[PDB]
Order: structure tokens, then C-alpha cells, then sequence
């Protein structure tokens, strides 16, 4: 009412800025009708980089192409993609990409995507590359909210609800960008922390031998029990529940948490991870923390949870 | 006198025990790291020729 | 006599069933989950706990955590 | 395969780690036994080429 | 050292074992040079017969 | 700061002399002399503190320990 100051932080590459987009574009100031202006170049770059990285990792993982002739195609690509402009996908590119994806050898590498680094949304994109390459394509809103870009600077967002004045800040999730968090620490009313549920068998970009769940837990425990934010409250968010639902059956939980036992379901391990993410709080009854699942690309759950969050902020 | 020697040799059993378990922990603390560094360096010296 | 357990052949067991064997150790990491409440002998070795780096670099703001938000 | 302990007690958790680190090291060590064969083939190919040069 | 106390026996043995391993592991970099010379000599002598 | 020893800034010694530096070790013999004294914590490791592999090879007659003179 008088003022509300929200800060968004969490592990890098967790979908923090997807919430900023899913709020601003959907609700206040209207959507971006001329979305192509940026989305063309952005999606073209993403779809090119993904299929470049997969073929670069093919040699490292020693998987051999399904067919002999395929060995030629990739080479051509790696030569003809260097001298191309940005935000352009000529037919010579699309034909090669579709032919390469039409193989039983690349599937072997794509099944094991934990070892190396690829963008997660790319698996949805490239399958319909033709839809992009056809002239006049204007992206769908679901396709609009699955783009990817590095949230780097501090940006002010003004949500509106319950007749309040809102100011939302967000910051980069890399180690270097963590210095900038100190400026916005002073004089806040609430804090929001973001966690990605899918990343229990991955590694950091900066450091190749550090797990991601452990990194998130160590980041959380530091500010959770600090006295600078004793007065304020903390709101926890869980993203990427869809890929979590997909993956959780594929691989065990023993790799991340060594002493787990049982059989994994979409809900059996959820309470496991939540209780292990909330035990770190020192003040057991002095302060309370709330965590909610969330699919950032969707809008139904966003509407379900954001209004309740704002109401809980109001209640105090 | 000698009685004080008897007293010392009687009440030194509560320190012969405290000081000895403080010594074993140090040896354990060093052996663990000596094993670990050899294993992790052997991981990285057998990856490629260079 | 009979060793007070009344068994002489070999180890006996109440249960029966199919054997279960262990999986190999494929991937390794330098990291462990943050520490629990209580500690015992042999749980302070440098380099065997944490993320391999001091907490200062991961959380720079925690450096001067003594001074409050006034400044 | 390891077939019997000397104390009399069965194998337990510590012995598995002790006898698994050794096999991990010996498994990683085959790079040298591959490089050996690669050098032993390069040498022979060089000798054959030298003889073919010498004839002409 | 990061405790304020000087090095002693149990920190001499650890870093002596580390350097012993590093000294033994110099066999690999030499074979790299031997390979990169054998291959070139083979190429020269195979281009002489053509 | 009393410090209980009246010294600050660095350790002190009764006497000083020219430095002496340790020498390397080359031979690294396997075996050890037979063991005497009280045991204490931290001993009886199987592989170490022993000569060769087993007693039997060193003294082949020692197998007939329980037997008397006459046989
Ligand atoms: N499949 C799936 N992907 C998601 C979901 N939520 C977020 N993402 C992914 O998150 C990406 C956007 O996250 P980022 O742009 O990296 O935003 P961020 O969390 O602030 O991380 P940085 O930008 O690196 O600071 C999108 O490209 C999506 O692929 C989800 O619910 N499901």
C-alpha cells in the first residue's frame, strides 16, 4: 500500500526472469504484440547453439553417428555456421539441421544430457524448426515464454494487485554477479528465493566438479539464518517441475543424496527435498518459511499462487 | 616428598587417557588427506597425453 | 559348550529371499550437503566437508556481517 | 576375485573401499598399455618405409 | 599454513608424498615428444617413396 | 595483554645457531626389526610392522610348535 519492495534471487539458470516476464507481459502494461522483433533472433540463436553443442559433445562421448553419410553433414555445418549473420536461418541451415536430427545416433547423445551442458528448452524447439523457417511466422505465447537469455542487470518491475505499489528487483545468478546483491539488501520488506527441482545430477558452469543441489542448499542456508533479514520474511519457489516429473523416474536419488532409500515418485521425494531445504533454518518457531511448486511457462499456476502470496504478504 | 610422587602417579591415569585420544585423531586426520590427494591426482594424470 | 548361541555350523538368519548386489561407483563430486546438528570423532577434516571453497567467495556480503544495514 | 580373509570375519564396508580404489587405479592405468602398442606399430611402419626407400 | 602454527612431521610426509608422485609421473610427457617425432619421421619417409 | 609468557611478536629460544636441513631418503627398505615395548594406540596394522610376508617361510620348522622333543 505505502510501498512494497520485493527481491528475486536464487541459483543461476533457475527461471527467475521467466516469472518477471510471465507477470509483466501477461498482466500489467499489456503483452508485446510485435514479439518477433526480438524473439526471431533469440530463438534462432538458441536453436543453433543447441545443435552445435550436441555435435561438439558427440566426439567427446565417443558415440558414433547412425549412418556414414551423416559424418559429412556436420562438418559442413561447422564450417558454414561461422560466416553467417545473426537472426537468420537460411534453407541451407534448416535442411542440414533437420537431416542431422533425423538420425538414431544423435538420440544416443541426447538421452545422456547430464554430462555436458545444453539449454533445456531446446529439446522442445528444434523438433518444429520448419515452423520457424517458414516466412511470416509469429511465435505463440507458450513459445514466447520458453525463450532463454541471461538475466544480468538490475531491473525494476511494477506489479499491481490489492491496490498496492510494487517494486521488484532481480539480479544475475552467477558468482560474479553476486556482488551486486549488496546494494539492494538494505531496506526491504520481503525476499524471494528460487530453486530448480530438476538439477540433482548436473554441475556448475564455473566449476566442473560441484553439484547444483548442494550449491543451492549452501546458498540458502547463509541468508536464511542471517540477522540482516531477521525482520523480513522469505518466500521459496520451486521451478522446472515438468522436467522433474519426466526425469525423476529415469535416474535414482542416490547420486545426489547418498543415503536415500525407496522408490521415486513425483511426490515421494518432494517432501524429502523440501524438509531437507527447510531444516537449515535455525529459528524453528520464531520465523516461518513457505515454499510452493511452480511451472514458470504456464499461467494457471502463476495466477493460483501469486495472488495467495500477495495476500499472505498483506496479512502481516 | 615421596607421598606426592604417589599422588601424581595415581591421578595421572585420567590424563594419560585424555592426551592419547587427542593424538590418534591427528593421525587419522592426516592419513585421510594423504589417501585423497593421491586418488584425485591419479584421476587427472591419466586423462590425456600432453 | 555350544558357545551360548546353540549354533555350530555357520551363520544363521531369520529371513530368506533373492540376493541383491550393489551398483558400481560411476560419478564423483567434491561437494556434500551442509552439516547436521551433532558431531563426533573424526568429523573436522579439512577438504572433506563443504564445497571446497571458503564461504566468503560464494557469499561476499557475509564478509562484513558484523556491521548492520545502517551504513 | 578375493577368496578368504585371515582374521575369520566376513568382508564388510571398509574392505570394499580398500579393494575398490585399487581396481579403479589399475583400470585407469591402461592408457600406457595402449600407447605402447601404438608406438610399436609406428616403429615398424617407419622401418618398412625406410627399406622401400633404400631399394630405389 | 592456515592455522597459524608451523609445519611439522605430519605435514612434511604429506607434501613429500605429493612431490614423489609428481616426480614419478613425468614419464608421460616424454612419450608425447617421442610420438610427435616418430609420426613426422614416418611421414617424411613415406613421402620420399612417392 | 599479559599473554602469560610476557612475549609477543614471535617465538623466542634459549640459544641460536646455524640452520640444519633434512636429507632425502632413497633406499626405502621394506622390512622392519622385531617389535619390543608396550603397544599403545595406533598399532597392529597388518601390512606394516612385519618382515616379508609370513612367519612360516622364515622358519619352516615353526609349524611343528605344539609337538614335543621325541616326535
Ligand atoms: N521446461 C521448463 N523450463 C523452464 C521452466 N521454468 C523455467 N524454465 C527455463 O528457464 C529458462 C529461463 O531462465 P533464465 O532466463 O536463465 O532466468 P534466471 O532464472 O534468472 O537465470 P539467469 O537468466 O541466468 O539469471 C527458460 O529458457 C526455460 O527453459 C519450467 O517450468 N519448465
Amino acid at each position: 500500500a505505502r510501498t512494497v519492495k520485493l527481491l528475486l534471487l536464487g541459483a543461476g539458470e533457475s527461471g527467475k526472469s521467466t516469472i518477471v516476464k510471465q507477470m509483466k507481459i501477461i498482466h500489467q502494461d499489456g503483452y508485446s504484440l510485435e514479439e518477433c522483433l526480438e524473439f526471431i533472433a533469440i530463438i534462432y540463436g538458441n536453436t543453433l547453439q543447441s545443435i552445435l553443442a550436441i555435435v561438439r559433445a558427440m566426439t567427446t562421448l565417443n558415440i558414433q553417428y547412425g549412418d556414414s553419410a551423416r559424418q559429412d553433414d556436420a562438418r559442413k555445418l561447422m564450417h558454414m555456421a561461422d560466416t553467417i549473420e545473426e537472426g537468420t536461418m537460411p534453407k541451407e541451415m534448416s535442411d542440414i539441421i533437420q537431416r542431422l536430427w533425423k538420425d538414431s545416433g544423435i538420440q544416443a547423445c541426447f538421452d545422456r544430457a547430464s554430462e555436458y551442458q545444453l539449454n533445456d528448452s531446446a529439446g522442445y524447439y528444434l523438433s518444429d524448426l520448419e515452423r520457424l523457417v517458414t516466412p511470416g511466422y509469429v511465435p505463440t505465447e507458450q513459445d514466447v515464454l520458453r525463450s532463454c537469455v541471461k538475466t544480468t542487470g538490475i531491473i525494476e518491475t511494477q506489479f499491481s494487485f490489492k491496490d498496492l505499489n510494487f517494486r521488484m528487483f532481480d539480479v544475475g545468478g552467477l558468482r560474479s554477479e553476486r556482488k551486486k546483491w549488496i546494494h539492494c539488501f538494505e531496506g526491504v520488506t520481503a525476499i524471494i528465493f528460487c530453486v530448480a527441482l530438476s538439477d540433482y545430477d548436473m554441475v556448475l558452469v564455473e566449476d566442473d566438479e560441484v553439484n547444483r543441489m548442494h550449491e543451492s542448499m549452501h546458498l540458502f542456508n547463509s541468508i536464511c539464518n542471517n540477522k540482516w533479514f531477521t525482520d523480513t520474511s522469505i518466500i521459496l519457489f520451486l521451478n522446472k517441475k515438468d522436467l522433474f516429473e519426466e526425469k525423476i523416474k529415469k535416474s535414482p536419488l542416490s547420486i545426489c543424496f547418498p543415503d536415500y532409500a525407496g522408490s521415486n515418485t513425483y511426490e515421494e521425494a518432494g517432501n524429502y527435498i523440501k524438509v531437507q531445504f527447510l531444516e537449515l533454518n535455525m529459528r524453528r518457531d520464531v520465523k516461518e518459511i513457505y515454499s510452493h511448486m511452480t511451472c514458470a511457462t504456464d499461467t494457471q499456476n502463476v495466477k493460483f499462487v501469486f495472488d495467495a502470496v500477495t495476500d499472505i504478504i498483506i496479512k502481516e | 616428598t615421596e607421598n606426592d610422587e604417589e599422588i601424581l602417579l595415581k591421578y595421572l591415569n585420567f590424563a594419560n587417557l585424555i592426551m592419547k585420544v587427542f593424538h590418534l585423531s591427528y593421525l587419522h586426520n592426516c592419513e585421510t588427506r594423504r589417501g585423497q590427494i593421491l586418488l584425485w591426482s591419479g584421476s587427472k594424470v591419466f586423462e590425456e597425453l600432453t | 559348550i555350544r558357545s551360548a548361541t546353540r549354533v555350530m555350523g555357520g551363520p544363521v538368519t531369520p529371513r530368506k529371499g533373492p540376493p541383491k548386489f550393489k551398483q558400481r561407483q560411476t560419478r564423483q563430486f567434491k561437494s556434500k550437503p551442509p552439516k547436521k546438528g551433532v558431531q563426533g570423532f573424526g568429523d573436522d577434516i579439512p577438504g572433506m566437508e563443504g564445497l571446497g571453497t571458503d564461504i566468503t567467495v560464494i557469499c561476499p556480503w557475509e564478509a562484513f556481517n558484523h556491521l548492520e544495514l545502517h551504513e | 576375485t578375493f577368496y578368504n580373509r585371515k582374521d575369520g570375519k566376513p568382508f564388510d564396508e571398509q574392505d570394499e573401499v580398500l579393494m575398490e580404489s585399487l581396481t579403479q587405479f589399475l583400470g585407469w592405468s591402461v592408457l600406457n598399455t595402449d600407447t605402447y602398442d601404438k608406438m610399436n606399430k609406428l616403429e615398424n611402419r617407419k622401418d618398412i618405409a625406410q627399406d622401400m626407400v633404400l631399394y630405389h | 599454513r592456515k592455522d597459524g602454527k608451523p609445519f611439522d612431521e605430519m605435514d612434511e610426509t604429506l607434501m613429500e608424498s605429493l612431490t614423489q608422485f609428481l616426480g614419478w609421473s613425468v614419464l608421460n610427457p616424454d612419450t608425447y615428444e617421442l610420438m610427435n617425432k616418430l609420426e613426422n619421421r614416418k611421414d617424411i619417409f613415406q613421402d620420399m617413396v612417392k
